[PDB]
Order: structure tokens, then C-alpha cells, then sequence
């Protein structure tokens, strides 16, 4: 028996923070700045996070800008649900098996191992042919993030539209930034010097920028400009290309998709998505 | 297949023009009901030019999704407007199935959403503050809005009552509304001369339309406050009408146009300013 709704998600800070549980099984105690408690939830996750190996399901923390927007979500809708870090760690692409599949948390919907993605998921064309997505509750672009000292213009600076194997770039595999960068006719010599170098996470990406690894990481702005912010080593260049919407998927046939946008409306409207923002995306 | 479609002017979104014996360049016919008298009924549809970022949006749909279209006025208010449970504008054209869509300036809000079904949103807007260069004020949260009585003389803002912004005002900061509409404003360019003659300290908002306006100015005195910032933010949607079986292929090809960089270009050829 259960009518609770199973939440996908994804690790990605500021949105999404993945923590362990505490020996006993519950949440630390955290506070705002504030003095307002952090609120947190149980997500189970796999803990060998390494490709084609065996995945071990734990209970695990997660907190942030998107764990509340469910949570006012859950008690405006007045809905049951239990979190889960999608399986495979990725966003979601239709890749070729003639028959297609979507991977990701773009799978785990479609299949019926999740009933809504509640993630920065990228609202674009190819998904929303086979998924709901709810009106926006983020709206950004991408940008770069470099070592600081790095001289970039941007997404039209030489070192990118005339790839060597001297200046690496990348992005995350299996994502809508990897689709983009394949779709778009005019970014092709840019796609086939990043399918070499895209990394499994965005923390991987981040990192590798951060050991000299990668020398650019195209990425959403609402990450890329927060992580810069707390990684004074790390700076973003250039202005925003390809914006873009974060939204709520769901299946087509969901119940809820009417609720879910009335309620993002809402939240724009009153300002309580400007103080998730607050809370979570702006530090200085 | 062929679809009647409400517009209303508000430039650059929708400008109308007067016909040449047909209508030139990037414009498309568009009718108006005008009256014989205001002791009659009686009336007659004038032939106008329509063009426009929105109208160039519609042009694209059409193409795309495959509809032609009679697109029309609006004459029985102008966005929409809830009155005893009996909505006007735009929206009470689409509601009571005058028309299949409505394109324009069009915001997007949740109890207009209760009652149409929208697009995804291909403008950002929201609610901005538009002030003369050099006016101290944070943003509709600074006090100067919030309590306006705590000074001498008191802060004189207003808005264009009956549109989705003064809606938000009176949902959020009912001392504001109330003190407000003293300063009422009957359309943006009438706002912007008081802003300019000192009649006026303050005009809230659209944002689009605010960020075109301030872009525009001759002599760049009219700014929008924090880098042209924007409060309680959503966007401009296409209305149809709830379970409507356009909605589907209209996001997808407005989630194309974005994709393509022809949403881009639009914003280039109509939004862009000198200021
Ligand atoms: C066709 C896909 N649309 C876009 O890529 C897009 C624009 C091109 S302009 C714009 N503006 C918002 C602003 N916005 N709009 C809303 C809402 F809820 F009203 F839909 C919330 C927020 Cl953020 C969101 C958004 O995605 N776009
Ligand atoms: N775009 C607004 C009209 C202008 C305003 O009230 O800000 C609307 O659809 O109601
Ligand atoms: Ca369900």
C-alpha cells in the first residue's frame, strides 16, 4: 500500500545538498543565518557513484533551494512523497540504443521509478515532447567557469570556437547542456572537442577545474555564479548564452501538473521563490 | 485551422498602424470594432496594420505550428480584468470563446491561469520602478512605498490600475494600494510626462515594458531601479482556452525559437535601447 508520491532528484548545490545521516539515522541540526532551522529530508542514493558498478541504495541528507520548493509544494498541494538521488547520477538525454531511451532522472520518470523530478532541471524542447514541465521557478543562462586569471570574452573567444587539445573545455554528459552543444548546427566543432573531456557530475567538473585539469566548465549560472562566490579561486567570465528555465517534470498523464504551475505562480507572486533565492542562491 | 486571435497595442509588443488599400511590409491586418455612437451598439470593424516582437512571434507560430489566423482589438477593457467573477480583456475573450488566442503583453499570473491555459513565457517581465536619475529608492520593499505617511512631504507613485501589477500590489501591500490610487495613471505615456513635469516620483510596472521605455528616453533622465530589477517575476504568455489542443505544438515551437536563437534576434530587432 502507498498513494506517496517517489521525488527524483539529483546532488547539485545551491538547489540540492546530499549529506550523511547521522550513526543514528536522522538529520543535523542546521540553521540559517537567519536562526531559522534548515529544513532536511531523508534521500536514498547510491553510495558507489563510479560508472557501470554495483550501486548500494543508503538513506542520506538532502537540504537546499529545491528540497523547499517540494516542501511548500507537498503542503499547498497536500501530497505524501519520498526522495530518492537518481540512480545513475545524470540529468537526462534520448541516446540510441534503432529503438531510443532517456537516461537520467529523465528515465527514472518515464519509467515509473519517480512520479516528479523536483531538480534545476532545464526545460527545452527535446524532453518536453515527452514530459509535463511546470511553468519556470528559475530563469538563468549559462556561463563559464575558469582559474582565476584565465582571459576568456566568452563563448566567442578563440580557445573556444577553434578547439586545440592545448585548452580544454567541457561540460556534464548526459545533460541538457551536452544536447544543446549536439543539436545546434553552429556549436558542432565545439560539441566533438567537449564529448571527449564532459564529466559524470558538475562536483567533478568543479573539481577538475580547481586541479588545473579542465580549463573551462560550461555551465548553468544559477550553479556556476554560486560556486564562484564561495570558491574564491574559481571565477565566471563573459556574459549568459542559451537562458533558459528550471522546472517541476512530470509524466504527461500526472494529476498534479495544473497544481504544481498554480503554485509556482503563487510563489513567484507572494515572494517566497525571491527568499528561496535569498536563503540559498545569493551569497556575496 | 483558422483561428480567431485578440491582440491589444502596447508597443514595442503590438504597434498598430493605419492601413496603406492593404497592409505593407512586416505588418498583418488586424480589425477594430469602432462605434457609431456611445448611444448605440452599432459599429463597424476598421482595417489596421498590426507589427511588433509579438506579432513577429505569431507570424513564426502560424508558419511553424500551421494555423492562419483573424486577429483582432480588443475593445471591452484591455488585459483582463476580473469584475464580480466576470473577466474582461484579452483574457475574457479567450474565456468566453471570442477567440482561440491571445497574444500581446500578455502576463501571466495565477488567477488568470485558473481560467486559461498559457504557453511557457517568451518574454521575462515582472513588476520594476521607474524613477527620474538620482530618486533614493531600494525597490517596492523600501519604506518610502511601504509606509509613505512617515514622510514630508509624502512619496507620489502610481501605477496603470487593473492590470496584473496593481493586482499584485493589492494582494501583497494593501496599505500601498490604498494610498496609491490617488496617483492612478490612465496609460504609460501620460506616467512618463509625470514623471517628467514632477507631477509623479514613481511609476511601478511592467518591467518589458519599463526596460523598453528607460532604453528609449531622450536624454536618459527615466532609469529603472537596481540594474532594471524585477519583483514578484514571471513573463508573457500566449493565452487558449483551458484543454485547448494548440497549446501543446505552440511551447514546443516557442522552446524551438529559443533553441534556434531566433528568439534572440526578436529581442534584438524590437527591445534593444540606446540608454
Ligand atoms: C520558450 C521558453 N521560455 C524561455 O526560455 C524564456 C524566455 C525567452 S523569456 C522567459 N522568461 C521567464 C520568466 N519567468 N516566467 C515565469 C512564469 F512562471 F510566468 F512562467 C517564471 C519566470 Cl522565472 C522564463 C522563461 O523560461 N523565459
Ligand atoms: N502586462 C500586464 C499589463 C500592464 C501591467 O499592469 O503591468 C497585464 O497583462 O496585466
Ligand atoms: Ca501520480
Amino acid at each position: 500500500m502507498s498513494t506517496r508520491l517517489k521525488i527524483v532528484t539529483i546532488h547539485q548545490e545551491p538547489f540540492v545538498y546530499v549529506k550523511p545521516t547521522l550513526s543514528d539515522g536522522t538529520c543535523k541540526e542546521e540553521f540559517t543565518v537567519n536562526g531559522d532551522p534548515v529544513k532536511k529530508v531523508i534521500c536514498t542514493g547510491p553510495n558507489d557513484t563510479s560508472p557501470g558498478s554495483p550501486r548500494h541504495t543508503v538513506p542520506q541528507c538532502c537540504y537546499g533551494f529545491c528540497i523547499d520548493l517540494l516542501i511548500k509544494l507537498a503542503r499547498t498541494m497536500n501530497f505524501t512523497y519520498e526522495v530518492h538521488l537518481v540512480a545513475d547520477g545524470k540529468f537526462g538525454t534520448q541516446e540510441r540504443v534503432n529503438k531510443k531511451e532517456w537516461n537520467g532522472m529523465m528515465g527514472e520518470l518515464l519509467s515509473g521509478q519517480a512520479d516528479m523530478i523536483v531538480a534545476p532541471l532545464t526545460i527545452n524542447n527535446e524532453r518536453a515532447q515527452y514530459i509535463e514541465f511546470s511553468k519556470p521557478f528559475k530563469y538563468q543562462g549559462l556561463t563559464i567557469l575558469v582559474k582565476k586569471g584565465t582571459r576568456i570574452t566568452g563563448i566567442n573567444d578563440p580557445r573556444l570556437r577553434n578547439p586545440s587539445d592545448k585548452f580544454i573545455y567541457a561540460t556534464v554528459k548526459q545533460s541538457s547542456v551536452d544536447i544543446y552543444f549536439r543539436r545546434q548546427v553552429e556549436l558542432s566543432t565545439m560539441y566533438r572537442h567537449m564529448e571527449k573531456h564532459n564529466y559524470e557530475s558538475a562536483a567533478e567538473a568543479i573539481q577538475a577545474v580547481r586541479d588545473n585539469k579542465l580549463h573551462a566548465f560550461i555551465w548553468d549560472s544559477a550553479v556556476l555564479e554560486f560556486e564562484a562566490s564561495q570558491k574564491c579561486d574559481l571565477v565566471t567570465t563573459g556574459e549568459l548564452f542559451f537562458r533558459s528555465g528550471f522546472g517541476i517534470g512530470m509524466r504527461k498523464d500526472s494529476p498534479w501538473k495544473q497544481n504544481v504551475s498554480l503554485s509556482i505562480l503563487k510563489s513567484h507572486e507572494n515572494g517566497f521563490m525571491e527568499d528561496l533565492d535569498k536563503t540559498w542562491v545569493r551569497y556575496q | 485551422n483558422h483561428l480567431s486571435i485578440v491582440t491589444l497595442e502596447e508597443a514595442p509588443f503590438v504597434i498598430v498602424e493605419d492601413i496603406d488599400e492593404t497592409c505593407v511590409r512586416n505588418t498583418v491586418p488586424c480589425r477594430k470594432f469602432v462605434k457609431i455612437n456611445n448611444s448605440t451598439n452599432e459599429g463597424m470593424n476598421v482595417k489596421k496594420c498590426c507589427k511588433g516582437f509579438c506579432i513577429d512571434i505569431l507570424k513564426k507560430l502560424s508558419r511553424t505550428v500551421k494555423f492562419t489566423y483573424d486577429l483582432y482589438l480588443v475593445t471591452n477593457g484591455k488585459h483582463g480584468k476580473k469584475v464580480n467573477n466576470v473577466w474582461n480583456g484579452m483574457i475574457g475573450e479567450v474565456v468566453y470563446q471570442r477567440a482561440v488566442m491571445a497574444v500581446g503583453s500578455l502576463t501571466i499570473n495565477e488567477e488568470r491561469s485558473e481560467v486559461v491555459d498559457f504557453s511557457v513565457p517568451f518574454v521575462e517581465t515582472g513588476i520594476s520602478v521607474m524613477v527620474s536619475r538620482g530618486t533614493q529608492v531600494t525597490g517596492l520593499s523600501d519604506k518610502k512605498f511601504q509606509r509613505p505617511h512617515d514622510y514630508s512631504p509624502p512619496f507620489r507613485f502610481g501605477t496603470v490600475p487593473n492590470g496584473s501589477t496593481e493586482r499584485n500590489i493589492r494582494n501583497n501591500y494593501p496599505y500601498m494600494h490604498q494610498y496609491m490610487t490617488k496617483f492612478n495613471q490612465k496609460g504609460v505615456e501620460d506616467a512618463l510626462v509625470s514623471l517628467k513635469t514632477g507631477k509623479l516620483d514613481a511609476f511601478i510596472y511592467d518591467a518589458a515594458v519599463l526596460n523598453y521605455k528607460a532604453g528609449r528616453d531622450e536624454g536618459c533622465k527615466l532609469v529603472t531601479i537596481g540594474s532594471g530589477y524585477i519583483f514578484a517575476t514571471t513573463g508573457y504568455g500566449i493565452a487558449l482556452q483551458k484543454g485547448s489542443p494548440w497549446k501543446r505544438q505552440i511551447d514546443l515551437a516557442l522552446l524551438q525559437f529559443v533553441g534556434d536563437g531566433e528568439m534572440e534576434e526578436l529581442e534584438t530587432l524590437w527591445l534593444t535601447g540606446i540608454c
